[PDB]
């Protein structure tokens, strides 16, 4: 998976994924945009795969947009201990959950960083203001690290494929440095869900497996797109 | 013009919910489609004792995650075991 969460001159928020896996010729018939309503209303959008019922990708429209990348999910008897002994959650359903219930971009960093999981995961998190953006590397206890947007510093956009952003990425699969090298031809003045989209739509970023591309930005929620890749 | 959009109700039960989505779609693709890559990755050792122990798997996993793929499964004649394999994919390695 990739996803990124960018700030651009004027300070809007976008934040945009691919969800990388197999079957694809099955999955991109199944892919779906949910609109979950509570008393008629849209309380939050989703994309997933028709059975599944936990998000990867969604937004709660004008307080975050949020995606999850897959970390090293360790041992299954490890999962099973902390699924079906400690009744810890699904990694997608927490983020789900929080979407639901998270009544602000911060309340939505603090569920999604301390609530205990099944297995560790990147959680992305992007929000309505300037410097609401961060990626939360996950143990199944808790935050290893949280990994905030600084612009002033010169950081107007974060990228996580698979691997820890403090490590150097496995010279097999490095999908980050062309996803950053994208970003930064492209410019902090010039960033936009198109030109966001077309980051994501560079290989190997863009791979055999990416099954969809979703961007969106929650201060803009009608701007929310997926699109079916291949 | 990117993939279907849906709308679910959260304020129908989780068993019903998310049936008015599935009536769209070819029942036997979906259950074809879960069978293959559940076929693909889980043993058949793995299978069988699942199996066996859905319903107990069943009790010990957040009910609104539960109540939402069981309500998927009758609907889709799917089994439990299959749903809840699909729906902790992340969760178990062999995904
Ligand atoms: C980290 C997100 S991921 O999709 O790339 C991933 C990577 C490694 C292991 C598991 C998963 C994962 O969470 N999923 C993969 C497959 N899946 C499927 N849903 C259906 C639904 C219907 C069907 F016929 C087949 C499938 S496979 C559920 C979930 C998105
Ligand atoms: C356990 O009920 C939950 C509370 O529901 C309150 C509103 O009424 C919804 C109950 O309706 C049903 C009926 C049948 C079912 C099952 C799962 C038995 C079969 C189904 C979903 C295929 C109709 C589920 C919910
Ligand atoms: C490729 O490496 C994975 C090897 O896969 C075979 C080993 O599987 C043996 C145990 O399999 C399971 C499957 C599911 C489960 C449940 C559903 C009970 C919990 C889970 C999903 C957290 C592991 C537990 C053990
Ligand atoms: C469900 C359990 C975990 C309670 C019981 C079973 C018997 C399945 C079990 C028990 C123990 C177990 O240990 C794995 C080996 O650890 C060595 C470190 O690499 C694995 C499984
Ligand atoms: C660990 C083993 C695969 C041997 C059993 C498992 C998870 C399938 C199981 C069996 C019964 C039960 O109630 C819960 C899990
Ligand atoms: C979803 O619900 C909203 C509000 O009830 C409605 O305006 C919209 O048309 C619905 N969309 C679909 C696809 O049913
Ligand atoms: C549904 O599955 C049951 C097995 O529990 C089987 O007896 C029945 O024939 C199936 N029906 C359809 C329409 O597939
Ligand atoms: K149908």
């Amino acid at each position: 998976c990739t996803s990124i969460v960018a700030q651009d001159s004027r300070g809007h928020v976008y934040h945009g994924r691919n969800l990388d896996y197999p079957y694809g010729s099955i999955l991109r018939k199944l892919t779906v945009d949910v609109q979950f309503l509570k008393n008629g209303q849209i309380a939050f959008t989703g994309t997933t795969f028709i059975g599944y019922v936990g998000l990867w990708t969604g937004q709660s429209p004008h307080k975050f947009t949020v995606s999850g990348d897959e970390r090293d999910r360790g041992w299954w008897w490890e999962n099973l201990v902390a699924a079906l002994f400690l009744r810890h959650s699904p990694i997608s359903w927490l983020l789900r959950t929080t979407l639901s219930e998270a009544e602000s971009f911060e309340a939505a960093v603090y569920r999604l960083a301390k609530t205990p999981l099944i297995a560790d995961v990147y959680y992305i998190v992007g929000g309505t203001n300037p410097r609401e953006g961060v990626v939360i590397t996950r143990n199944r206890d808790g935050p290893a690290d949280i990994w905030p947007l600084d612009p002033l510093k010169g950081v107007w956009f974060l990228v996580e494929t698979n691997y820890d952003h403090w490590k150097p990425a496995p010279e097999e699969d490095d999908r980050r440095t062309p996803a950053i090298k994208a970003l930064n031809a492209t410019g902090q003045a010039k960033l936009s869900l198109e030109t966001l989209f077309q980051v994501l739509s560079v290989v190997p970023v863009y791979n055999n497996y990416t099954i969809y591309t979703t961007v969106m930005s929650a201060a803009s929620p009608d701007k929310y797109m997926t699109r079916i890749r291949n | 013009p990117g993939p279907p959009l849906f709308n679910v109700s959260l304020d129908v039960a989780p068993e019903l919910r998310w049936l008015p989505v599935l009536r769209h779609y070819d029942v036997e693709l979906v259950r074809a489609a879960v069978a293959q890559v559940i076929g693909d990755r889980v043993p058949k050792w793995v299978l069988a004792l699942i199996e066996k122990g859905a319903l107990k798997l069943e009790r010990l996993l957040p009910p609104p995650f539960t109540a939402e793929i069981r309500g998927m499964c009758d609907f889709l004649n799917l089994s439990l075991a299959d749903g809840l394999l699909v729906n902790l994919a992340y969760e178990y390695s062999a995904f």
